[PDB]
């Protein structure tokens, strides 16, 4: 369990996970050229699994870039990290999706999925110790859900002992672009269920609300979005990342934080929300409100099964400890009994850019369902009229499918209810 | 002279195995590189610290040891520390990918793998053994490699070494230690494979050790090192009569006969007095009542539990210092109206007594002082029992609606198991309530 | 905000306890098995004291005290007072009471009994368990042999008057944390309304000295006083002016000493000086007073409940010394503090 | 109380002080459960790619 490999799909996966790139790169001293130019060694320890060494003291990560059209991809190159990829991990087709789940999973990523593979594998072949994938995708559009999904299922036949681990960023309303994204979405979830272990349920109606209420944007812009989400992208990825106390990998993460097959989709948050020194307690008191949850979901109206800490910064250990258990056994009524000690907490000394200390919230909650029936709602609207059905229709798919991914999601809902009622 | 093997699995067995041989190495005036002055024999001579240490013609002293982990991170430092030439590259054994804190990985998934290489390794070191007595084996129970693959290994070793001694050193889980949250079914499945192939068993709860370090030595929040190093001299205090000449638990079969009536009560409690702080530069001296006293109280034992409401089979002191029988006599007879010490009806309500006057070492720069005089207290009494009571709870709340089963099932392993090895705990509980109480 | 748990639904002192602690605005009920608590209000049988101590970062108290149930079970009792060497030989103040069982006092009970049956004074005794009286050995032991005591009969009782009837009086007694002994300094006498018989050698009603068995067998509940509960300031003063003494010398040094004997003598046994979990608990010493003045033990009773006027005084001191000594909140005192 | 075997030497000496007098599997089995969990293994994941096939 040594070495991760990254993908990104689609205009919001790339966009994302360019950004996450920008900030652990900066975290581990790595400048665009990819030379490492660092001042502690707390960097290079566990640098290996995300970056490959190739020669000159070089660091090139271990990612891979998909889309269906060449566009966004291109502006990932000329950005500022553009120059540390790998330029044949550029893998791209130019029909574009179409923000078509269908499109994305059967007829047009279909082409483009055995070339993404073959990246996949020759990056894999060089592993040590492979751990396992992790994948950056909205579930709105075509490419990132539909095609991102299919290469989940794709990975797992060819490497079906290895995690696969994903930052699903979920549609709404609010920062929506199509009105066929509770389909995509829908869809999407169905496949997220059975073949992923880990999934880090990335809401942009919450990642909006914070941008809008607090921080206080009138207008924010997908960048705007992306700083939260690049933000807790390095929170949760930080034990992977850096030698904490705590031993640390991706199938560790999943047999603690899993308590069930299915329930696997974590409720992620932050403090302090960035765009100047802050306290042990009032870290604590932030991550675990609602108001620090990137899923827009009260976890007031449901329980916790599991929940994972991450403070970083230099502070008292015993400081975040009594602070911890003060949250814990004083609002023990949003835990569950049935699983004791569901909480644990890691400190890392090295904090991210320009803040003395954070710390990141990993939850899951039963309170998620929330998230799912807001999407199972979007799509039941529709759906009782066939409403845009034409778009799905014509490439091939039948009404069926639609039905199973529907049945699926609500089985879903009703299992976080079971178990929040135990 | 007859030899004895010691087996790291895993992590805490690792990490404690350092502190340990560490230790051992400061106690006998083994250098880091191996060499010892006061010994002249030179590749020979059998003294009773060979015991633990065989000889090259070099003049290199090594241990008898075999250090096993699923992945090479923690076994690394061993190759990069200060003993890396104690060890020869054979003993130290490093799978690739690790348990992931499941029992059934580290058993039957990833242990199958490697069990044929460790067992080739522990026969090299057995076949040069002239009279080898048995193993010391060091492990979590909260571990998936310390769990499963311990099992395991304790299996083939009543297979391979039938008539040999099986001693355990096990790490019991405690969440101020940051466990994983499914180690209350790791520490159950293990003990129910385990239970049979095992002699004698110390188990070492994180929390007391934490808590010691905690209340004794000043220490804000102990990390691994406090705690080894804490560990290592209990480890070093039972250890001692097999390393050093005396005339008291000499052998390793003596702890079975002193300290295990019945087989499957093989649970003794460990209490270790006195820990004091090296901030204290200058404490005064603790005498043998002291010491012998705060052997019954609870804060200094090695798992927390009331001796009170239970009672003894078997109790059992090991001094290390400036101590003499007239003063342990004397300590005995005034603890004995003092405390409520109730026996079992059928035992003899005695203590066995060892002293060995080599007082106990400590690492230099260490969180623990250097002390004239100390006691290990080795007592099979059924509040132990406690201890399993707390662990088989934790199992049963999870396991009524079989959260986390499936990471078990996915690796081959069946749901009639978890119960197989809950009714074992259930039948140990009740063996313990027909021991421990009038009716 | 601290937080309790109720293991205990038909605890009348402890579940004025748990609403007196939801009056301050600073403790909170949780549901019974969650373990994450700072006090446990615990059930009264196989309380699991071996899983409490353990939640890292949480000080945890329990209402009662392990092993404490050797003073207040019946049978253990005598067994306590018998093979103590703090209590037996020494003490008097005690009954001598025998063992019985469905090893054993057979052989025992036998060697006083002939000597009393030769002599003037009577051989009456009591029989009960952890509710039959008879002065021969055989009308005793038939319901006996399918924790079972015999004890000695107080056939000299002091009278109340008008009447000549008996009582035993119940004092209330916290042994908090520290094992600082409170007594509660009213106390009460559970009367008996109707007069005592002598000669009669087979009636059980006035020989009963409860509360609530003197409801169903007797009809005359007293107009003297209510119900069956006499209080310290008129108990006091009957005997001033029919005994001319007061309540405290001729009675309450003798029930404080015995409560001392008592609860020192099981202390390094249940005390939680340096232990992991701390605990406090409420006993109820009855006791029953002879012709002399003498004050007698009867049964140490574990589990109290109080009398109706003063669960609302005795509750709060239960919460100001017992619970919110280890738990600050941001007199008078109404306890008497024997030392130990 | 009173004493019993003392031995002594010059690194220690010990003694017993009594205070009161008084009143499986083999290999073929393992090799077999080892491989029910392996062949369990193969049929969770035959009926995977069995699955991912469709
Ligand atoms: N005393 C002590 N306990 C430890 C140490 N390392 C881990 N533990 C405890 O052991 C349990 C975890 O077991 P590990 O030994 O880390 O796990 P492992 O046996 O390597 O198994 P995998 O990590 O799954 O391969 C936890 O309850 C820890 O508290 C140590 O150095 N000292
Ligand atoms: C990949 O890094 C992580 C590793 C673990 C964990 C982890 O999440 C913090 C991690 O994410 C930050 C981890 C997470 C949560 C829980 S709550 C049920 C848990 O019990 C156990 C763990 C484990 N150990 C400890 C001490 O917390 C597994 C290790
Ligand atoms: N947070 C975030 N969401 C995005 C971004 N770009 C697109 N989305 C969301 O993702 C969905 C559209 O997916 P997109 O990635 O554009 O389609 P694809 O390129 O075919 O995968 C919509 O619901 C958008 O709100 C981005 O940069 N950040
Ligand atoms: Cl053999
Ligand atoms: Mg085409
Ligand atoms: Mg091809
Ligand atoms: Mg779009
Ligand atoms: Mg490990
Ligand atoms: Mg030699
Ligand atoms: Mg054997
Ligand atoms: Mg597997």
């Amino acid at each position: 369990m040594r070495e991760i490999v990254h993908i990104q799909a689609g205009q919001c996966g790339n966009q994302i996970g360019a950004k996450f790139w920008e900030v652990i790169s900066d975290e581990h001293g790595i400048d665009p050229t990819g030379s490492y130019h660092g001042d502690s060694d707390l960097q290079l320890e566990r640098i290996n699994v995300y970056y490959n060494e190739a020669t000159g003291n070089k660091y090139v990560p271990r990612a891979i870039l998909v889309d269906l059209e060449p566009g966004t991809m291109d502006s990932v190159r000329s950005g500022p990290f553009g120059q540390i990829f790998r330029p044949d991990n550029f893998v791209f087709g130019q029909s574009g999706a179409g923000n078509n789940w269908a499109k994305g999973h059967y007829t047009e990523g279909a082409e483009l999925v055995d070339s993404v593979l073959d990246v996949v594998r020759k990056e894999s072949e060089s592993c040590d110790c492979l751990q396992g994938f992790q994948l950056t995708h909205s579930l709105g559009g075509g490419t990132g859900s539909g095609m991102g999904t299919l290469l989940i299922s794709k990975i797992r036949e060819e490497y079906p002992d290895r995690i696969m681990n994903t930052f699903s960023v979920m549609p709404s309303p609010k920062v929506s672009d199509t009105v066929v994204e509770p389909y995509n979405a829908t869809l999407s979830v169905h496949q997220l269920v059975e073949n992923t272990d880990e999934t880090y349920c990335i809401d942009n109606e919450a990642l909006y609300d914070i941008c809008f209420r607090t921080l206080k944007l009138t207008t924010p812009t997908y960048g705007d979005l992306n700083h939260l989400v690049s933000a807790t992208m390095s929170g949760v990825t930080t034990c992977l990342r850096f030698p904490g106390q705590l031993n640390a990998d991706l199938r560790k993460l999943a047999v603690n934080m899993v308590p069930f097959p299915r329930l696997h989709f974590f409720m992620p948050g932050f403090a302090p929300l960035t765009s100047r020194a802050l306290t042990v307690p009032e870290l604590t008191q932030q991550m675990f409100d609602s108001k620090n949850m990137m899923a827009a979901c009260d976890p007031r109206h449901g329980r916790y099964l599991t929940v994972a800490a991450i403070f970083r910064g230099r502070m008292s250990m015993k400081e975040v400890d009594e602070q911890m258990l003060n949250v814990q056994n004083k609002n023990s009524s949003y835990f569950v009994e049935w699983i004791p000690n569901n909480v644990k907490t890691a400190v890392c000394d090295i904090p991210p850019r320009g803040l003395k200390m954070s710390a990141t919230f990993i939850g899951n909650s039963t309170a998620i369902q929330e998230l799912f029936k807001r999407i199972s709602e979007q799509f039941t609207a529709m759906f009782r009229r066939k409403a845009f059905l034409h778009w799905y229709t014509g490439e091939g798919m039948d009404e069926m499918e639609f039905t199973e991914a529907e049945s699926n999601m609500n089985d879903l809902v009703s299992e976080y209810q079971q178990y929040q009622d135990a | 002279m007859r030899e004895c093997i010691s087996i790291h699995v895993g992590q805490a067995g690792v990490q404690i195995g350092n502190a340990c041989w560490e230790l051992y190495c400061l106690e006998h005036g083994i250098q880091p590189d191996g060499q010892m002055p006061s010994d002249k024999t030179i590749g020979g001579g059998d003294d009773s610290f060979n015991t633990f240490f065989s000889e090259t013609g070099a003049g290199k002293h090594v241990p008898r040891a075999v250090f096993v982990d699923l992945e090479p991170t923690v076994i690394d430092e061993v190759r990069t520390g200060t003993y890396r030439q104690l060890f020869h590259p054979e003993q130290l054994i490093t799978g690739k990918e690790d348990a992931a804190n499941n029992y059934a990985r580290g058993h039957y998934t990833i242990g199958k793998e490697i069990i044929d290489l460790v067992l080739d390794r522990i026969r090299k070191l057995a076949d040069q053994c002239t009279g080898l007595q048995g193993f010391l084996v060091f492990h979590s129970f909260g571990g998936g490699t310390g769990s499963g693959f311990t099992s395991l290994l304790m299996e083939r070793l009543s297979v391979d070494y039938g008539k040999k001694s099986k001693l355990e050193f096990s790490i019991y889980p405690a969440p101020q230690v940051s466990t994983a949250v499914v180690e209350p079914y790791n520490s159950i499945l293990t003990t129910h494979t385990t239970l049979e192939h095992s002699d004698c068993a110390f188990m070492v709860d994180n929390e007391a050790i934490y808590d010691i370090c905690r209340r004794n030595l000043d220490i804000e929040r102990p990390t691994y090192t406090n705690l080894n190093r804490l560990i290592s001299q209990i480890v070093s205090s039972i250890t001692a009569s097999l390393r050093f000449d005396g005339a008291l638990n000499v052998d390793l079969t003596e702890f079975q006969t002193n300290l295990v009536p019945y087989p499957r009560i093989h649970f003794p409690l460990a209490t270790y007095a006195p820990v004091i702080s090296a901030e204290k530069a200058y404490h005064e001296q603790l005498s043998v009542a002291e010491i012998t006293n705060a052997c019954f109280e609870p804060a200094n034992q090695m798992v927390k539990c009331d001796p009170r409401h239970g009672k003894y089979m078997a109790c059992c002191l090991l001094y290390r210092g400036d101590v003499v029988p007239k003063d342990v006599n004397a300590a005995i007879a005034t603890i004995k109206t003092k405390r409520s010490i109730q026996f079992v009806d059928w035992c003899p309500t005695g203590f066995k007594v060892g002293i060995n006057y080599q007082p106990p070492t400590v690492v230099p720069g260490g969180d623990l002082a250097k002390v004239q005089r100390a006691v290990c207290m080795l007592s099979n009494t059924t509040a132990i029992a406690e201890a399993w009571a707390r662990l088989d709870h934790k199992f049963d709340l999870m396991y009524a609606k079989r959260a986390f089963v499936h990471w078990y099932v996915g690796e081959g392993m069946e749901e009639g198991e978890f119960s197989e090895a809950r009714e074992d705990m259930a039948a140990l509980e009740k063996d313990y309530e027909e021991v421990g109480v009038d009716s | 905000m601290y937080t309790f748990v109720v293991r205990d639904e038909n605890s009348s002192v402890y579940a004025e306890v748990s609403r007196l602690l939801l009056a301050t605005g600073q403790w909170k009920r949780l549901r019974k098995d969650n373990p994450r608590f700072n006090l446990m209000l615990g059930e009264r049988n196989r309380l699991p004291f071996g899983r409490l101590g353990h939640e890292p970062g949480l000080v945890q108290l329990v209402n009662y005290y392990r092993g404490a149930d050797k003073l207040c079970r019946k049978a253990s009792l005598v067994k306590l007072i018998k093979t103590s060497p703090e209590l037996s030989e020494s003490c008097t103040w005690f009954p001598e009471s025998y063992v019985i069982y469905p090893t054993d006092e057979r052989e025992v009970f036998l060697a006083a009994y002939n000597r009393r049956r030769e002599g003037r004074e009577g051989n009456v005794w009591i029989a009960k368990s952890s509710i039959l009286i008879s002065s021969e050995a055989s009308e005793l032991l038939d319901f006996i042999d399918e924790v079972h005591v015999i004890q000695k009969y107080l056939e000299k009782p002091l009278l109340l008057e008008p009447g000549h009837r008996k009582f035993d009086i119940r004092s209330w007694v916290l042994v908090d944390h520290l094992y600082n002994i409170y007594l509660y300094r009213e106390g009460v006498l559970r009367t008996s309304s109707e007069p005592y018989n002598s000669a009669n050698f087979q009636d059980k009603t006035c020989h009963l000295t409860n509360h609530c068995i003197q409801k169903e067998y007797s009809k005359n509940y007293g107009r003297y006083e209510e119900g069956n509960e006499m209080f310290f300031e008129e108990f006091n003063q009957y005997l001033m002016d029919a005994l001319n003494t007061t309540l405290e010398n001729s009675i309450l040094l003798q029930i404080k000493h015995i409560i001392r004997s008592c609860l020192m003598c099981i202390e390094p046994a249940i005390s939680t000086k340096h232990l992991h979990y701390q605990s406090f608990q409420l006993f109820g010493f009855d006791f029953m007073v002879d012709e002399e003045l003498k004050v007698w033990l009867i049964e140490v009773n574990g589990a109290p409940a109080c009398a109706q006027k003063l669960y609302a005084e005795l509750c709060q001191g239960i919460v100001d010394v017992a619970i919110s000594s280890v738990f600050p909140l941001a007199p008078t005192s109404i306890f008497i503090k024997l030392h130990h | 109380m009173e004493v019993i075997e003392l031995n002594k030497c010059t690194s220690g000496q010990s003694f017993e002080v009594i205070l009161k007098p008084p009143s499986d599997p083999s290999l073929e089995e393992i090799q077999k459960k080892l491989e029910a969990a392996e062949e369990r293994r193969k049929y969770q994941e035959a009926e995977l790619l069995k699955h991912l096939a469709e």
